[PDB]
RNA sequence: UGCCUCCUAAAAUGUAACGGAGGCGCCCAAAGGUUCCCUCAACCUGGACGGCAAUCAGGUGGCGAGUGUAAAUGCACAAGGGAGCUUGACUGCGAGACUUACAAGUCAAGCAGGGACGAAAGUCGGGAUUAGUGAUCCGGCACCCCCGAGUGGAAGGGGUG
RNA sequence: GGAUCGGGGUCUGCAACUCGACCCCGUGAAGUCGGAGUCGCUAGUAAUCGCAGAUCAGCAACGCUGCGGUGAAUACGUUCC
């Protein structure tokens, strides 16, 4: 049952399927099912089509979704490189761009241990 | 009968009439055929293909393809002649013409992240090549009996001279360009 | 010194090429040009042979001409 | 002067014989020496002319070898009887012809020019002289 | 590898073709129809 | 073009075939000729390329043949077989012009083997 | 050290050196026969993974590809690529040739039998061709029943393979 | 699991980029129990859970010193370290 193209799996409740979406998370997902009336116990295999038709629009014309979040947070990061700033320079050379620590840490944006 | 086919009779005829001024009648461009090819690499190793990429392209261009077979050796690709190296299909006909209406219709538009596809694609004769990324394209298949997920690369050939011509009867055809 | 023999060796001379010119009269059979590959052709009643040997079919005179470029023996009965 | 490579490491002597047919005028220079006899001409001859030239003029002008050594001639070691194989290659060699151009200077100035290549043919088993572009 | 390998006739017997044949790339006892000029005619011979 | 294309290759099977079958005029070569719409075949003996007959379904008497070109096709071949005879002419060897074997063409050759022609 | 290919070799053939180069002592049950169909490489343009080079599409491209294997001669009309059916990778022969000291080696139309493919015409006595081989002797095996040491057998010998 | 990033913010501080803390949404890495080797712990202990303070406008408070909730298993014994 292909949503908007995240295609849920079956044999799954509304509240947390709907999250795989790039996008919509938990808190997300307590309005999505809020206004539009779908219960929060549900097997996602029971999906009535008259009710993915009342989320189909919903999403589409209040929230945001995959790939025009992607474009956007590339686009900036991009601004950000273009810029020639210290968040740009610090995410072209990979190493932390919030100020962390950058002696016996920053691994998270590196790579694995060199041991030269 | 087709009904895009009807259609085009209808109006894409005439309005290519309209927009290019052909001295005769069978000037005017159409597409001649539609070649659908899988160009695996992934075959070569365990030799799977055949559940994998041709019953999908069974319900989806509805043909049972050719296993285009190797031509040459590679010693960087690890291949040798004589192995399954593609998938092909060439369609013709009111079933090429229902293919491309179904993928315009409930196909295309569902590709993610998909906004129209790029117009230069052109080879300069009037042929158009392209690819995909994901069988779910179609409701014809299912994600829950199938395996990985694959694409296929299409080439639509047309008997336009060149590619003002190639584009205005894909454009009027209804292919999405940006 | 040096023991440069290492290229020493040949084959049989074969006796290859035209054996029946241009003009001549032959008998059925006789054969009229030896050689490797089809560097003549069989024409008009010349048999070509499972070593490429062009024989006569028939008796008479041998000729030789161009077919499209290619060049043939044939008998004029 | 040295082929890169050659298809055939051990060839026949090449036949000194006729006027040669090719490379009979100066066509890149303006000033040419031209053979007179048939030899074989070495690589070693050949630069040796060339550096005549060159350190003749010391400067401006330029060089033209139209000849080039790329037949090989075999040698058998030292101490040896007749026939166990053909010798190794040694040296390399170009067969000029009477009426061959060995080489072509272009030189602003003529008497230094032709004083150069007096001193390249000096450096030649063979007689030759200088020819002009007419 | 390549072993001459005889022919016999089916019907008499008669062991009249002699060949070679490769064993790995056909292991089995190989059958050709041969002329046989006992029988006349074409029969099946195969291998000894 | 389509049209370039198959009139090329249908050339090369023709002569392809014509490498082998010449005929001569004790038996000549007859040929065939089918367009979508008619068939002709001629009755060749290359040694001088003299066409000794000819028929077609071209004139009025194939045109008003009830029935489809397997029926024109026979009609033909029936035609060159007697005007074979009467050229004098009883063996030939068959050309298929560099089509296959089949269909209109082979329903001609049959038609021109049943009535006495016998390649 | 025998065989095959080239050059030397002097435009028929042939031609020596401890002259210059390489191959062979096989392989293929299809890589044989036949019928039918096809045309390559390379280059250019466009194309998800895929890039210089995997498959695709369109052009251009007559042979620069390929040919089981060296080289030469050939082969695009294909002998190169593919598919169907097959066993002629026959039996009995063979006019006439080439080559040749001899022994050998080689080609062969065509006739018959019984087949394969083909609608027919036709083609097929292995392989595009030329290496992949060993005289005689002495034996072995299968068949034929030819001889069978007084006679019937047999032994043994003979023929054909 | 909550590092990481984008965007939006609150508070302090004249001032938050070098270099503060806290909050919301989406994004959601390494990590599936860690080799040789090595550490602490005998009872309200280990373990685990929070709370508080000093320094301090703010705070990288996971550091340091304290408070309490739940709350264990083993120790035959000195051969060995
Ligand atoms: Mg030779
Ligand atoms: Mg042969
Ligand atoms: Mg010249
Ligand atoms: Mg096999
Ligand atoms: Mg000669
Ligand atoms: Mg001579
Ligand atoms: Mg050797
Ligand atoms: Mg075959
Ligand atoms: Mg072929
Ligand atoms: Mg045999
Ligand atoms: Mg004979
Ligand atoms: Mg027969
Ligand atoms: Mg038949
Ligand atoms: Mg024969
Ligand atoms: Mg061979
Ligand atoms: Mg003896
Ligand atoms: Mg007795
Ligand atoms: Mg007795
Ligand atoms: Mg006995
Ligand atoms: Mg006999
Ligand atoms: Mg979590
Ligand atoms: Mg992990
Ligand atoms: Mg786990
Ligand atoms: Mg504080
Ligand atoms: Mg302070
Ligand atoms: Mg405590
Ligand atoms: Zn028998």
């Amino acid at each position: 049952a292909r949503l908007v193209g995240v295609d849920l799996p079956r044999d799954k409740r509304m509240e947390v399927a709907l999250t795989y979406i790039f996008g919509i998370g938990r808190t997300r997902s307590n309005e999505i099912l809020a206004a539009t009336g779908i219960d929060r116990d549900l097997r996602t295999r029971d999906l009535t089509e008259e009710q993915l038709i009342h989320l189909r629009d919903y999403i589409e014309a209040n929230l945001k979704v995959e790939g025009d979040l992607r474009r956007e947070v590339q686009a900036d990061i991009r601004r950000k490189i273009e810029i020639g700033c210290y968040q740009g320079l610090r995410h072209r050379r990979g190493m932390p761009v919030r100020g962390q620590r950058t002696k016996t840490n920053a691994r998270t944006r590196k790579g694995p241990k060199r041991t030269i | 009968q087709p009904r895009l086919k009807e259609r085009y009779r209808s109006e894409i005829r005439d309005a290519l009439r309209k927009q290019f001024g052909y001295g005769n009648v069978m000037q005017i461009p159409t597409v001649t055929k539609v070649v659908v090819n899988m160009g695996v690499g992934e075959a070569a190793r365990d030799a799977k293909l055949i559940n994998g990429a041709v019953n999908d392209l069974a319900l989806i261009t509805g043909q049972k393809p050719e296993v285009r077979r190797a031509r040459k050796s590679i010693a960087q690709f690890k291949l040798r002649e004589g192995m399954p190296v593609g998938v092909r299909v060439t369609l013709r006909g009111d079933r090429m013409w229902e293919f491309l209406d179904r993928l315009t219709s409930i196909a295309l538009p569902r590709i993610r992240d998909f906004r129209g596809l790029s117009p230069k694609q052109f080879d300069g004769v009037g042929n158009y090549t392209f690819g995909l990324a994901e069988q779910a394209v179609f409701h014809e298949v299912d994600v829950d009996k199938i395996d990985r997920v694959r694409g296929m690369d299409i080439n639509v050939v047309t008997s336009a001279a060149t590619d003002d011509e190639g584009r205005a009867l894909l454009r009027a055809l209804g292919f999405p360009f940006k | 010194g040096a023991s440069s023999s290492r290229n020493g060796r040949d084959s049989a001379a074969q006796r290859l090429g035209v054996k029946r010119y241009g003009g001549q009269v032959v008998k059925a059979g006789e054969i009229l040009v030896r050689q490797r590959g089809t560097k003549f052709h069989p024409g008009v009643n010349v048999g070509r042979g499972g070593d490429d040997t062009l024989f006569a079919k028939t008796a008479g005179a041998v000729e030789f001409g161009i077919k499209r470029g290619r060049k043939t023996v044939s008998i004029v009965g | 002067l040295i082929p890169r490579k050659v298809k055939h490491r051990k060839q026949h002597h090449p036949r000194q014989r006729g006027i040669a047919s090719g490379g009979t005028t100066v066509n890149f220079g303006d000033y040419g020496i031209q053979a007179l006899e048939h030899a074989y001409v070495t690589n070693r001859q050949i630069e040796s002319a060339r550096i005549a030239i060159n350190r003749h003029i010391k400067r401006g002008g330029k060089v033209w070898i139209n000849i080039f050594p790329d037949r090989p001639l075999t040698k058998k070691p030292a101490e040896t009887r007749m026939g166990s194989g053909k010798g190794s290659p040694e040296w390399w060699v170009a067969n000029v012809k009477p009426g061959r151009v060995l080489f072509e200077l272009s030189y602003p100035n003529e008497g230094v020019a032709r004083a150069a290549l007096t001193r390249a043919i000096h450096k030649l088993p063979i007689k030759a002289r200088i020819i002009t572009r007419e | 590898v390549r072993p001459k390998i005889t022919l016999a006739c089916e019907v008499c017997k008669h062991r009249n073709y002699i060949t070679k044949k490769n064993r790995r790339n056909d292991p089995d006892r190989l059958e050709l129809k041969k002329f046989c000029p006992n029988c006349g005619k074409h029969q099946a011979h195969r291998e000894t | 073009s389509v049209s370039a294309t198959r009139r090329i290759s249908r050339l090369r099977r023709h002569t392809r075939l014509r490498k082998k079958l010449s005929g001569t005029a004790e038996r000549p070569r007859l040929v065939v000729h089918r367009s979508a719409r008619h068939i002709h075949v001629q009755l060749v003996n290359d040694l001088n390329g003299t066409t000794v007959a000819a028929a077609s379904s071209i004139e009025a008497d194939v045109r008003g043949v009830p029935g489809d070109k397997k029926a024109r096709s026979v009609r033909v071949g029936q035609l060159i077989a007697e005007r074979a005879k009467a050229a004098g002419i009883d063996t030939v060897v068959f050309d298929r012009g560099g089509y296959t074997y089949g269909g209109r063409i082979a329903a001609l050759a049959d038609a021109a083997r049943e009535n006495g022609l016998s390649f």
